[PDB]
């Protein structure tokens, strides 16, 4: 028979980057906090063994 | 010529 | 190295030895040097460099006075003596700043958050911004920590976004310090606090603005 | 004479709102800050002589 | 060979060997020479590279000094001395990042939180905004916790905001929690780890990125 | 030739 | 003549 494998989907892979505080062009002032991004997304892993 | 003075003018 | 910095008023003059055999530089950081003026035969090249400047030559042996004059109507005056060695760069400064430009603040908030403040600004006030009816609040924005009764007041719909207002009663006796996060509900976009929290006391009736969606169930 | 006394400002009043955390456009995951902003802002005013 | 690096500011004097019988390159990062002075009869051969940089070739003997302007406005002298042997390449770093005015409107057009994105993803992913160029990284623009030593990398710099990547190495190997907080200085704009961490082992080579303000301090 | 110097301004 | 430098530009 043709053999079987698993489809394997790899994790995403995030960054976090810590903004500090600040006063945008309204003068509101911004406390520090953060924003995420994902750098490489997920993807299947094709195999490294078909049988 | 003595005390003359050379002046240059950048445009 | 670095270029040597001299700061000199108006009409200032400074001695500062030069090179007979390199090129030689003066320039003044924020300003173009329009003219310069030697005694004749003094100096044997002048050029402009990139971002004002001067590139200038000398083949004398005497000192001599140099007038630069720059765009922005300084002029300064230097006594060079001329000796053998490296081209020597000099920073040309002013002792007392002109003018003070104002800071420029060029930051800019999201959009969505511009949005919030906005609203939430206007119903401090309390001005209604343009297709805001007025609308009976719910009773699901707030989760309460305890010691906490709400009653709705007043409350605004658009065709966005919703406001609403409520005032919690009075907590028991223990000081219960106000957490702006510990009154959220799925569903909120933003919620504020009204005057300064820092922990209502054994008591204290303060309203809250809670700012949720609007068609989106 | 109870008018012309050195005159004083007053403080302009503040506000601040929390911002729960939301996802962009792109992706991107904000969990901001509370904002500080000037709602009410200061106007002249004569103290009180002592 | 690796090309040399000069790093100078803006009024740099190094004194660089030269080569008398092939061509030497003088190089920048992130400009384009536009014109290269030398004492007359000096300088043999002056060529400008396709890239951005110059060739050039000396036949004399002396010591003699140098001065490069590129386009975007910058000054750059060295003392050449020529001695036997290869060609040169050097690469000039500027020490102080340069103004780019056509940079700006590109940094103002967008949102601040979603620049410092942008350009945290490009130094992460490796491909550089255009507007921006290669710079010295700064000496000490990070605060440092708990006994750490730094190594710097790379820094890029635009108009407004600055990039640089320092390294971090744990000494005292005993763990040590990581928060971005802990390394703010005034000036810094933004931190990020590249691995998500939280924790930093009692050895650890880890890196940082931070964004600050062009012109701070 | 006295005191010249070589300046290309290169396009 | 010394210290000059031949280069091709190639099209």
């Amino acid at each position: 028979n043709p053999g079987t494998v698993h489809p394997q989907r790899s994790r995403d892979q995030i960054a976090t980057v810590w903004i500090a505080p600040w006063v945008d062009s309204d003068n509101a002032f911004h406390q520090p906090g953060r924003v995420s991004f994902v750098v490489s997304p997920a993807d299947w892993v094709l195999p490294a063994r078909v049988n | 010529r003595p005390g003359m003075m050379d002046s240059q003018e950048f445009s | 190295q670095s270029p040597a910095t001299i700061s000199l008023p108006q009409g200032g003059q400074f001695r500062l030895s030069i090179s007979n055999t390199d090129p030689n530089m003066i320039f003044i950081p924020g300003d173009k040097v329009t003219a310069i003026t030697a005694p004749g035969g003094m100096l044997a090249d002048k050029r402009l460099t990139r971002a004002g400047g001067v590139l200038f030559t000398s083949v004398a042996t005497r000192t001599f006075t140099i007038f630069v004059e720059t765009a922005r109507g300084q002029t300064f005056s230097v006594v060079a003596t001329p000796v053998k060695g490296e081209g020597r760069v000099y920073r040309l400064m002013s002792a007392e700043p002109p003018s003070r430009p104002e800071t420029r603040k060029w930051e800019t908030a999201q959009a969505y958050e511009k949005l919030l403040i906005s609203l939430n600004r206007a119903v401090l006030t309390g001005d209604i911004p343009d297709g805001y009816g007025e609308v009976k609040p719910l009773s699901d924005g707030i989760r309460l920590p305890g010691g906490f009764s709400v009653t709705p007041l007043k409350a605004w719909a658009g065709d966005q976004l919703r406001a609403d207002r409520y005032e919690l009663r009075n907590a028991n006796t223990w000081g219960v310090a106000l957490r702006e996060q510990d009154f959220w509900k799925p569903g909120v976009r933003a919620v504020m606090f009204d005057n300064n929290a820092q922990t209502l006391m054994g008591g204290g009736r303060m309203t809250v603005t809670v700012i949720r969606g609007n068609g989106e169930g």
